[PDB]
């Protein structure tokens, strides 16, 4: 399960929930899907080479289900995990046996951002 | 899963800190990180078991908390009661209970809606040596709580900056110049 | 109207109304402000009329 | 230089303290009240101020009131209950969730 | 009735809350597993739609 957090120009934020096989990336050109297996978005140190469109076979947001829904990962982002990242992206399940629990209260609800 | 793994080794991770920082070093209350390691897979799991993960650390909610000198950090995002502080005058030696959640219907003061309202912030129980006028903080964002320190004009910078307080901000101010307009061109 | 008929429904975005009973005491005589300021028209041009 | 306690339930922490200091306010203000009838009249724990039948004044448990508030800096709810003696200004004080 | 006053009588009833404990479990800690700003970050989140999650 992935929950991916967006907010509109408005304030308003929205988080959805999405299982992992439901992605599909696309092409750089975004006209065609790229190959799962295959893909080449993420540079040697694992960041982003380019703005990557994904899209969600379905997407429940504000518990309303929508078919085919593109979302976008603008390469102007700090990408965390970049194995994980490409894992959720093409759509694989991740084993977290090997997992470790850090407790740390450093975020609050509803809290600020510079995405205004 | 072979590509993945063999760009693994030159992928990189990095540091999952934002601007909200780390609450342990701007609050009393939050303990240092702590990394638990769970233990080792259950080989049966039966249907009534309960888990084995190491326990944390429990911290109830405290009925008050004291003054912090300059550094302090409200638990959870308070209300904002208002824009710029209350004048009050304080007595020499009293215990005053400034409200934090800022929902208090006594005024700056705790009134107890704190503890109906779903919230960590406490009420700041303190005392003063000498007593006057004293401008206590409204907005409940001061980092020199109870007292005010001029970052309700920051917060109303910010308000201004985000796209829908700019607009909320100047929606009113072309509606009030409406009126200034139609003054201006009463006589035609 | 708007923001009620695109959010407020159960499918969007339902609020969970935690609020037990009302605690107006002066929202009456604030909103009376225009139907008062009605009322000053009326007499007004009825007066001037008259 | 005597550094004040971090601690903030001191008064409910210390009954005895609490007590003492509650016993010289309101004997200071009834001896500056009413001195013909409290000069002579030793003030303690088990001391009350009514009558010999049971009636309360008024206006002496108002001055201990204002005592009890001008000591502890905090403010007596009158409406709510009438300090007719030691104890209940003791439980009073005590009840006050900032008194000091 | 000798044997009656002889002995206690059965109680009457009483609604005097004697040592009352919260209805509701634990009240939600400052930090730990489960605090009040997880409770607190769910208003926002809140739908019931026409299919499960
Ligand atoms: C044609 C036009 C062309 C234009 C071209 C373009 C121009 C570009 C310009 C760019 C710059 C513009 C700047 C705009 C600022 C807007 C943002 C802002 O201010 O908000 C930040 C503001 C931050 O506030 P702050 O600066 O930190 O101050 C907080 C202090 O607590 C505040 O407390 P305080 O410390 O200030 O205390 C005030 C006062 C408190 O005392 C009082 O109670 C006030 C009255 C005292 C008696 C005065 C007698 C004279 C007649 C007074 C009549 C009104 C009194 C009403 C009292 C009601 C009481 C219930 O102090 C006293 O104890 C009394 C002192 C009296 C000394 C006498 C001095 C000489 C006479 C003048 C006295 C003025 C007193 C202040 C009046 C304020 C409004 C009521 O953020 C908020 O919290 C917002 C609150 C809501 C604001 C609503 C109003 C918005 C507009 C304000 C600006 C007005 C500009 C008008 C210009 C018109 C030109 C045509
Ligand atoms: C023979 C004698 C006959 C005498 C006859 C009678 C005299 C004539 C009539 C007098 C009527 C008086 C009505 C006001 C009652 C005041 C009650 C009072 O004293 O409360 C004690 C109250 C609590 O005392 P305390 O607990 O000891 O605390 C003391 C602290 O210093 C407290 O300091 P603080 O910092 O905690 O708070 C002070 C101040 C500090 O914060 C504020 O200043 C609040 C508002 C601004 C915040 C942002 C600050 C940055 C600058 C903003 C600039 C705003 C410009 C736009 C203003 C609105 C549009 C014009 O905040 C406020 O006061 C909050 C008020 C918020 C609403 C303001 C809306 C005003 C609407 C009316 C405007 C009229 C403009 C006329 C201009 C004429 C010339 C062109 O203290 C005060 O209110 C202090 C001020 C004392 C009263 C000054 C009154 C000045 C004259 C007002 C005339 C109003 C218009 C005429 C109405 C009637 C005739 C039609
Ligand atoms: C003969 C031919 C003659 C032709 C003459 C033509 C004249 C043209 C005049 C153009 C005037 C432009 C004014 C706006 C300038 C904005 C500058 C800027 O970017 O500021 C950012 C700064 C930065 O603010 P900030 O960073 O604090 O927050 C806002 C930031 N954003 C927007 C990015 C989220 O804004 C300000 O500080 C305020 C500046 C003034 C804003 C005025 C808003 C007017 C809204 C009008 C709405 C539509 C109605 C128009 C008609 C009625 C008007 C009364
Ligand atoms: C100022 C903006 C409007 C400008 C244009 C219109 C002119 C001004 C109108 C002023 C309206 C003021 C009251 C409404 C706004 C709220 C203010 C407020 O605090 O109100 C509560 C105050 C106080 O009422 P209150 O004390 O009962 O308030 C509620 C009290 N608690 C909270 C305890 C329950 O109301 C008034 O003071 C109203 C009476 C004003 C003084 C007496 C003269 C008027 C009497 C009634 C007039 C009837 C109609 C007249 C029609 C014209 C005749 C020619
Ligand atoms: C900051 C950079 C940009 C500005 C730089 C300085 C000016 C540069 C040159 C501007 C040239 C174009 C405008 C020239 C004036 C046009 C004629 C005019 O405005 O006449 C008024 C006209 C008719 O109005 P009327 O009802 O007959 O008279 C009312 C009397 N109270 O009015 C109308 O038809 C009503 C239209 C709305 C007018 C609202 C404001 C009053 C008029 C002010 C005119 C002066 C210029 C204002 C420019 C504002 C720019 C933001
Ligand atoms: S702190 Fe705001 S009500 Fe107790
Ligand atoms: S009112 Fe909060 S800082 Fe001035």
């Amino acid at each position: 399960v992935a929950k991916i957090e967006t907010q509109s120009l408005a304030g308003d934020r929205f988080t959805s929930w999405v299982e992992t096989y439901q992605f599909h990336p696309l092409t750089q050109d975004q006209k065609n899907f790229d190959n799962q297996d295959n893909a080449e978005f993420l540079e040697d140190e694992g960041q982003l080479k380019y703005e990557l469109g994904v899209q969600l076979d379905n997407l429940q947001e504000m518990g309303t289900t929508s078919q085919d829904i593109v979302i976008n990962f603008m390469k102007e982002g700090t990408v965390h995990h970049p194995e994980l990242f490409e894992a959720i992206v093409k759509g694989y399940n991740i084993d977290t046996s090997d997992y470790v629990i850090n407790t740390a209260n450093n975020l609050r609800a509803r809290e600020g951002n510079h995405n205004h | 899963m072979s590509a993945i793994l063999k760009r693994a080794a030159k992928y990189k991770r990095v540091s999952s800190i934002l601007c909200e920082g780390e609450a342990h070093l701007r609050d009393p209350f939050t303990p240092p990180p702590v990394i638990l390691k769970p233990p080792a897979p259950r080989k049966d799991k039966k249907p009534d078991d309960i888990t084995d993960f190491p326990a944390q650390k429990l911290i109830p909610l405290p009925e008050s908390i004291p003054y912090q000198e300059g550094k302090y950090r409200p638990a959870s995002i308070p209300m904002v009661a208002g824009f710029f502080p209350y004048n009050c005058y304080l007595q020499q030696g009293k215990v005053y209970s400034w409200c934090s959640c800022g929902i208090s219907q006594s005024g700056p003061w705790c009134d107890g809606l704190c503890n109906s309202v779903v919230t960590r912030c406490r009420p700041v129980v303190f005392n003063v040596s000498q007593s006057g006028y004293y401008k206590i903080c409204n907005c409940k964002f001061s980092a020199n709580a109870p007292f005010c320190n001029n970052t309700h004009r920051k917060m109303v910078r910010y308000h201004h900056q985000t796209h829908r307080g700019f607009y909320e901000i100047w929606g009113a101010a072309l509606f009030v110049l409406g009126w200034v307009y139609m003054g201006f061109n009463y006589y035609t | 109207i708007l923001k009620v008929a695109r959010f407020r429904v159960l499918k969007m975005r339902p609020k969970i109304s935690t609020s037990y009973r009302p605690h107006g005491k002066w929202g009456d005589f604030l909103a009376c402000i225009i139907p008062l300021i009605w009322c000053i028209n009326i007499l007004t041009n009825s007066n001037l009329i008259l | 230089y005597n550094f004040p306690e971090y601690r903030t339930g001191g008064v409910q922490a210390n009954p005895g303290i609490t007590a003492k200091r509650i016993i010289k306010c309101i004997g200071e203000r009834l001896r500056k009240y009413d001195p013909a009838r409290w000069e002579n009249v030793p003030i303690t724990f088990k001391t009350h101020f009514r009558d010999e039948n049971g009636y309360s004044d008024v206006a002496t448990s108002i001055q201990i009131h204002d005592a009890l508030e001008r000591e502890f800096g905090i403010d007596i709810k009158d409406r709510l209950a009438l300090v007719t003696d030691v104890e209940t200004a003791f439980y009073i004080v005590m009840s006050h969730h900032d008194p000091l | 009735v000798q044997s009656q006053h002889s002995v206690p009588a059965s109680p009457i009833r009483n609604q005097r809350h004697i040592n009352p404990v919260r209805e509701s479990g634990p009240l939600p800690s400052y930090d730990g597993t489960y605090t009040m700003e997880d409770i607190r970050a769910v208003f926002y989140n809140t739908t019931v739609g026409r299919d499960y999650c």
